[PDB]
Parts: C-alpha cells; sequence; structure tokens
RNA sequence: GAAACAUCUCAGUAUCGGGAGGAACAGAAAACGCAACGUGAUGUCGUUAGUAACCGCGAGUGAACGCGAUACAGCCCAAAC
RNA sequence: ACUCGUACGGUCACUGAAUCCUGCCCAGUGCAGGUAUCUGAACACCUCGUACAAGAGGACGAAGGACCUGUCAACGGCGGG
RNA sequence: GCUUUACUGCAGGCUGUCGCUGAGGACUCUCACUCCGGGAGGAGGACACCGAUAGCCGGGCA
C-alpha cells in the first residue's frame, strides 16, 4: 500500500494547489521575518528528506536558507572593455541558487558537512532551500553504515569544492554520454568549457 | 613651495612600522593593517600570484 | 570624463555632510498615549544651528527636559500644553482635528504620530482650512493645498525668526559662516566654467553652455544638470 | 523601355517555340525558418552582433531586369539574363 | 590576431574569491548507436583527426563514438513488507 | 548623503555690487503640457499553418513619435532685396 | 584626452507585460505586501517595492 510519505510527496508536485497552498501562504509570512540561515528540528519535506538521506539521529541538522531570486548583482565595468564584455543586466551566475544556499547553510556550520538539499518554495523576492547537515565527528554518525562515509578527510568541504548533488547536475555532469564532453571528469580538466 | 626638496622637510610622521605577525617595517600605525602580511586585515597572509613571473 | 560635483555629493564624504556632532535636537512631537494630562513649563529660548531660528526649552510634568521647535511669542514661564483636550493658545500642540479653522499652524505631521514634517522654517506657517470626518486640507507655505489625516498633530502658531531672508547676507564671509553650519559645499564654481572633462556644459572657446539648458527627466547622473525638466524658462511670456 | 506581353521563343522545357508571356518576378514572402534565421537567434547576444548588427546597402543608379518567361502550351517557367532597364512597361 | 575593427581571436588565458588531498576530480548507464545475433563503470596514454562541427562561412576555432593500451571492482540508500 | 534638514527649505543651473535698464523672434533644436486621428513592442487573445512546434497574419495599443500649445534671464537669431 | 544629430553598444530613466497576487473596461474589498504608530492601532493595498521581459529616450559611460 500507499506509505505516508507519498502523500508530502504528492502535496509538493503542485505547492500552489490544495491545502499547501493555505499552508505556504502562512509559513512564508514567518520565513520572511526570520534569518539567512534558520536551523529547524523537523524537515518540511519528510520523504524529499528521507530520500536525500536524513535519519531522525544525533548528527543530523536541517537548515533553511533565503537566497534573493534573479540574475547577477554585477558591477559595471571600470575600465576598457569591448562591447561583448560591457554586459550588467542580462549576466547570469553559472551556480544555480540552490548550491549558494548550501554554501551559506555550511558556512553556519563549520563542523557539518552538507549531505544534500531541496527547495521548499519562494515568493516574488526569494527562493527557499532547506539543508541537510551531518556531524562527520559525532559516534552516532561515525557507526552509521549508510552515513560514515561523509566522515572521511576528502569529504571535508565537500560543497565548495561541488562534491554535493546539486553541485554534480550544475557542473553538468549527469550524462554520461553525448553532452559531457566538456563536463567529465571535473570542468577545470576540460579547460572550464563546460 | 616646490614639490621637491622643500616639501620633504614636513616629513616627521610615523605610518610604517616592524609588525607583529611578519617582522618587516610594513605595519601602519595609523591604519592598524601591515602592507606586507596583510596582519590586521586578514588571518590569511598577503599573498598574490603577481609576485612572481605567471609561469613561475 | 570625469564625475560631476552632483555625484559626489551622493558618497556622502565629509565636504558634503552637515555637521550633525554640532547639532542640538531633533525637534520632534512629544509622545502621549491619550488624556491630555501632559502640559510643560518653558526654561529658555536657545538658537538653533541646524535652522538659523531659535528653539525653546522646555521642562514637563513628568520630567522630560526636551527642546521644542518655537513658534513666535514664547517666552521664558510661559505654560504649553500637549494633547488631545489642549488649549488653542500659540505654542500648543494638538491634532488638527481639534484645532479651528483659520488658524495658522506649524510642524505639521505627514503621517499621525512622525513627530512633524511640514511648516519647519523661519516665519513660515500652514493654514488649516476644512474640516470633515476623513479629511483636514492645510495650505502649506509653497501655496499647495495638502489633504491630510485630522489625526496629524500640528503647532499653532507661525515658526519662530520670521524675516530672516529680509536681509542680505551682504559680505561673502557672512555666507561662509552660515554654510560651515549646513550640509552643503561652497562656494559654487559655474559649470559654464569648467573643462569639458568635468560639466556638460565645461569647455569652449568662450563661456556658454554646449547645448539647451532644459534637460529631460529621463536624463542619467551626469547628465541631469542645468533646467531640469522645465516646464517653461524665462521671466515673461 | 517597352516589351512585349505575349512573344515568341524557345523554351529549354518544351525543346520548341512556343508563344511565352512575361511576368515581373514577385518577391516570395520569408518563411524564417532557414538556417540564417536561425543564426541570427543563435550568434545574437551581448554587444555588437558582428554581420547581424550591419543595416542593409544602397541602390544602383539602374536595376537589371527580372522576369519570368512563362510558356503557353506546358505551363512551366524559365529565367534568362536580365539587362539594365530604368523602367520595364508591357504591351497589352 | 583578424595586417583597420565591432562578432570572432588572444582565452575561460592573466589575475581575483572559496576549498580538499597526498594526490585531487570522476565512476558502476534514463550509456553507446563501427544499427548490431554488437559494446558494457571511471580516469588516463596512443590513435581516431585538424576528421565531424563552429565561423564578418573571414582570420581562426575544434570534439566524440570506436580502436590499441594502462589499471581494473563493484556496491549502499529511499519505498514496498 | 542631503537630513538632529521641511519651501523664509535645498537641490540644479545662469548672470555677477550699486545705479539706469534689460527690445523683437517659439520657424529649427531643447524642455514641458495636450492630443480626435495616425504610428507605436512584447505577453495574453483570434485566424492560418503544424496530430504538436517552428512560422505567417489579425485584433488591441503603453510610453514615445506624428500633430497642437506653452516657453528665450532655454540653445540661439535679429538679414538680402 | 576631449566632442558630437559618426559607427556600435552599455548603464540609467520612462512605459507595457509576467511572477509575488488575494475576495466580491469601470469598481468594491482585505488577507499577502509597503509605510506610519512605543503600543493599541492607523494609512495604503493587490498597487507599490522586488525578480523577469518588451518598446522609447539614453556621449552619463565603453
Ligand atoms: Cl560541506
Ligand atoms: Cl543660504
Ligand atoms: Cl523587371
Ligand atoms: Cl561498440
Ligand atoms: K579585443
Ligand atoms: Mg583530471
Ligand atoms: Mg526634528
Ligand atoms: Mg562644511
Ligand atoms: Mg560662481
Ligand atoms: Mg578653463
Ligand atoms: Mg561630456
Ligand atoms: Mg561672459
Ligand atoms: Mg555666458
Ligand atoms: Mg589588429
Ligand atoms: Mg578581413
Ligand atoms: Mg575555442
Ligand atoms: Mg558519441
Ligand atoms: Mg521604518
Ligand atoms: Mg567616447
Ligand atoms: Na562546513
Ligand atoms: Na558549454
Ligand atoms: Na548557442
Ligand atoms: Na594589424
Ligand atoms: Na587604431
Ligand atoms: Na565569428
Ligand atoms: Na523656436
Ligand atoms: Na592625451
Ligand atoms: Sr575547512
Ligand atoms: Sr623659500
Ligand atoms: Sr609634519
Ligand atoms: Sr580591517
Ligand atoms: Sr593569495
Ligand atoms: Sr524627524
Ligand atoms: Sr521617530
Ligand atoms: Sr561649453
Ligand atoms: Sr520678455
Ligand atoms: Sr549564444
Ligand atoms: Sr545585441
Ligand atoms: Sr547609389
Ligand atoms: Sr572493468
Ligand atoms: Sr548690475
Ligand atoms: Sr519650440
Amino acid at each position: 500500500a500507499r506509505s505516508a510519505y507519498s502523500y508530502i510527496r504528492d502535496a509538493w508536485k503542485n505547492p500552489g494547489d490544495g491545502q499547501l497552498a493555505e499552508l505556504q501562504w502562512q509559513r512564508q509570512q514567518e520565513w520572511r521575518n526570520e534569518g539567512a540561515v534558520e536551523r529547524i528540528e523537523r524537515p518540511t519535506r519528510l520523504d524529499k528528506a528521507r530520500s536525500q538521506g536524513y535519519k531522525a539521529k544525533q548528527g543530523v541538522i536541517v537548515a533553511r536558507v533565503s537566497v534573493r531570486k534573479g540574475s547577477a548583482r554585477k558591477r559595471r565595468h571600470k575600465a576598457g572593455r569591448r562591447s561583448k564584455r560591457q554586459g550588467v543586466t542580462r549576466i547570469t551566475r553559472r551556480k544555480d541558487i540552490q548550491r549558494v544556499a548550501e554554501e551559506r547553510a555550511s558556512r553556519t556550520f563549520p563542523n557539518l558537512r552538507v549531505l544534500n538539499s531541496y527547495s521548499v518554495g519562494q515568493d516574488g523576492r526569494q527562493k527557499w532551500h532547506e539543508v541537510i547537515l551531518i556531524d562527520p565527528n559525532h559516534p552516532a554518525i561515525q557507526n552509521d553504515d549508510d552515513l560514515s562515509w561523509i566522515c572521511a578527510d576528502d569529504q571535508a568541504d565537500r560543497v565548495f569544492r561541488g562534491l554535493t548533488g546539486a553541485g554534480r547536475r550544475n557542473r553538468g555532469l549527469s550524462g554520461k554520454g553525448k553532452g559531457s564532453e566538456k563536463t567529465r571528469p571535473s570542468l577545470r580538466s576540460n579547460g572550464g568549457k563546460g | 613651495t616646490g614639490a621637491g626638496t622643500p616639501s620633504q622637510g614636513k616629513k616627521n610622521t610615523t605610518t610604517h612600522t616592524k609588525c607583529r605577525r611578519c617582522g618587516e617595517k610594513s605595519y601602519h600605525t595609523k591604519k592598524k593593517v601591515c602592507s606586507s602580511c596583510g596582519f590586521g586585515k586578514s588571518a590569511k597572509r598577503r599573498d598574490y600570484e603577481w609576485q612572481s613571473k605567471a609561469g613561475e | 570624463g570625469r564625475r560631476i560635483q552632483g555625484q559626489r555629493r551622493g558618497r556622502g564624504t565629509s565636504t558634503f555632510r552637515a555637521p550633525s556632532h554640532r547639532y542640538k535636537a531633533d525637534l520632534e512631537h512629544r509622545k502621549v498615549e491619550d488624556g491630555d494630562v501632559i502640559a510643560g513649563t518653558v526654561v529658555d529660548i536657545e538658537h538653533d544651528p541646524a535652522r538659523s531660528a531659535p528653539v525653546a526649552a522646555v521642562e514637563f510634568e513628568d520630567g522630560d527636559r526636551r527642546l521644542i521647535l518655537a513658534p513666535e511669542g514664547v517666552g521664558v514661564g510661559d505654560e504649553l500644553q500637549v494633547g488631545v483636550s489642549a488649549e488653542i493658545a500659540p505654542g500648543n500642540t494638538l491634532p488638527l482635528a481639534e484645532i479651528p479653522e483659520g488658524v495658522p499652524v506649524c510642524n505639521v505631521e505627514s503621517s499621525p504620530g512622525d513627530g512633524g514634517k511640514f511648516a519647519r522654517a523661519s516665519g513660515v506657517n500652514a493654514q488649516l482650512l476644512t474640516h470633515d470626518r476623513n479629511v483636514a486640507v492645510v495650505k502649506l507655505p509653497s501655496g499647495e493645498m495638502k489633504r491630510l489625516d485630522p489625526q496629524c498633530r500640528a503647532t499653532i502658531g507661525v515658526v519662530a525668526g520670521g524675516g530672516r531672508t529680509d536681509k542680505p547676507f551682504v559680505k561673502a564671509g557672512n555666507k561662509h559662516h552660515k554654510m560651515k553650519a549646513r550640509g552643503t559645499k561652497w562656494p559654487n564654481v559655474r559649470g559654464v566654467a569648467m573643462n569639458a572633462v568635468d560639466h556638460p556644459f565645461g569647455g569652449g572657446g568662450r563661456q556658454h553652455p554646449g547645448k539647451p539648458k532644459s534637460i529631460s527627466r529621463n536624463a542619467p547622473p551626469g547628465r541631469k544638470v542645468g533646467d531640469i525638466a522645465s516646464k517653461r524658462t524665462g521671466r515673461g511670456g | 523601355m517597352q516589351m512585349p506581353r505575349r512573344f515568341n521563343t524557345y523554351c529549354p522545357h518544351c525543346n520548341e517555340h512556343q508563344e511565352h508571356e512575361v511576368e515581373k518576378v514577385r518577391s516570395g514572402r520569408q518563411t524564417g525558418m532557414k538556417w540564417i534565421d536561425r543564426q541570427r537567434e543563435r550568434n545574437s547576444g551581448i554587444g555588437n552582433d558582428g554581420k547581424f548588427s550591419k543595416v542593409p546597402g544602397g541602390d544602383k543608379p539602374t536595376k537589371k531586369t527580372d522576369l519570368k518567361y512563362r510558356c503557353g502550351e506546358c505551363g512551366k517557367a524559365h529565367l534568362r539574363e536580365g539587362w539594365r532597364a530604368g523602367r520595364l512597361e508591357f504591351q497589352e
């Protein structure tokens, strides 16, 4: 039979319809008065969180992060530039808002490591994402056969190096064949052409 | 008044002093920032890639 | 070219800033809950460096010593009242609803409880005209009919220091001293006397503007100089 | 100059002389779906667009003849080399 | 550089911000598409090839599949119950 | 920032104490207001096209422009016969 | 370096449109949102702000 989780999933397929439409209209009023990074005891989307790797265990932290909507907040050139490089308005950043949210969360929690993240909506001027972070030093996580991989030294600052899920997708590593000639194994090895 | 020799006579102000962090006489005692190692500005030591030739 | 003087202003550097550390008080109306039972005695009459007009020192019933925007005629010993049931005497502050029509008023609020925005300069006054349950029409010193909320507070009388504009500065030094107390760069060099690099009107073998002086509203900072969006120019016609 | 609307001449399709009808080549409408149209959309971005920033040139004082020679029997047309003419009016 | 120059080129180079390791990154197909009765995670080396592709179709720019090698290793969740 | 400021304010310009004065021109350019009608992009909408899409056309029409008016202590002009 | 009705563009301003954005070719409301108020509460209000796009102006700048 269907899990209770499947109903949280089905509700979030259309966040502008049903009971969720009313819920988000209410919640966002409280969220807009909240900070940049807010630690929350329980995830707003349980199904998505558990699907991404969350466990109701010690050393597993969740945090909601708000990042602004739109393109790059770029300064106009202060010296000689050819027409192609004279733009300000139409320039967008190469990292998506989700990735920015994950980094801001990881900074607030210097000891923890980013496991994953998901969208929890947006209004007219900002986007909210909930980031699942893990304590690599807590023995509750060091003994977990499903999460102890994140404890390894090479997993230190994994978000800042693009090793996160949203990182790998934004780096164009999804496809294993056609189109990923300049993305795999890294953007930098391929001369930054990805 | 000339900008050369007669304007040099007013130079008795102490700015750059021996730094607590690096030991160079680059700690600006008015700005409280070191021009050599970046003490007072950053925790990380001041270093730049232009301090050497590009392929070195 | 180089950024014009009006662009250097916005950066808010020392030269363009007001000597705030030399200013006395931010003359706002007192905060009452209701009941009106707040009155005070005028202790001193001081000079206000910010507006070149006098200001009155008042000591209230609840032990609060605050400087108030002095209307004409207010002296030491006089009792001033602030609130709804306040007496309709010069120097008292009450909402526009309680003040009778045809009475000269000053230090008028824009939104109720803001402390006063309009009619504050030397010798000026706002004129309360029409009453309603929704709107209080006040005629501001510029001649504009401002429709306001009757709950907006105001002080009865004209502002003190009237006729300041009547006497000439005579010499540059007198202007210098006044300007040193304000947030303005003085003296004024004409754009037409500058180089092309410094101003839109700069350059040339003789002094004259390079294009017409009437600039569009849509003009960007660096170009918006001369006669800003003028509906007309000149005296005649 | 004057030009006859209908006249006898060679038809490369029929391989024999037939009565042709002369018509001025009307400009066919553009679809906006050719490669050049897709390249205009692709290659145009911030600043100058190279070739796509150029505005169409002038005119020659007199244009050449742009005509279609339509066959009276088989109904097929053929093109010929044009000649400089300031005006071209048809007779009948 | 294009014998000017704007797209293009120099070049995702210089330089800047953030961060890991002894190596990094990648990695067990929603792949390939010598179309197959075929291959079988990923790097990398040789080649494929200055080929396909791009380009004021100018100057220039420029892969991949495959193949020969090197080394080889495959697994854990979420959910169902 | 102006601003502990509020039109007797302060911003943007021109002229340059006082005294006597400061003529005529709004066609062009600038600014501003108006505007029946004309022109005026995209989204949505309608027609055609396409099992869809590209695309073609239509309807509506903002600011702006046309047009009209105001304005020279606004740029300026004040001749030939 | 500087100028402009040189070429080409880039900021900026104005304006339409989409999102935020809700209830009953002009209108009412309040619940988002904005501002004022210490607070109670008041003003405004699906506009404005902001994000996106389109047209116009645009030597302010390259
Ligand atoms: Cl991390
Ligand atoms: Cl003054
Ligand atoms: Cl012809
Ligand atoms: Cl194969
Ligand atoms: K270049
Ligand atoms: Mg590599
Ligand atoms: Mg005040
Ligand atoms: Mg000063
Ligand atoms: Mg002057
Ligand atoms: Mg000079
Ligand atoms: Mg200039
Ligand atoms: Mg002169
Ligand atoms: Mg002059
Ligand atoms: Mg060259
Ligand atoms: Mg050439
Ligand atoms: Mg290249
Ligand atoms: Mg391939
Ligand atoms: Mg506020
Ligand atoms: Mg220039
Ligand atoms: Na961290
Ligand atoms: Na690419
Ligand atoms: Na492209
Ligand atoms: Na050359
Ligand atoms: Na040159
Ligand atoms: Na090109
Ligand atoms: Na005129
Ligand atoms: Na020079
Ligand atoms: Sr670290
Ligand atoms: Sr001397
Ligand atoms: Sr000295
Ligand atoms: Sr510092
Ligand atoms: Sr460095
Ligand atoms: Sr105030
Ligand atoms: Sr206040
Ligand atoms: Sr000039
Ligand atoms: Sr006149
Ligand atoms: Sr492109
Ligand atoms: Sr372009
Ligand atoms: Sr010609
Ligand atoms: Sr293998
Ligand atoms: Sr005079
Ligand atoms: Sr005119």
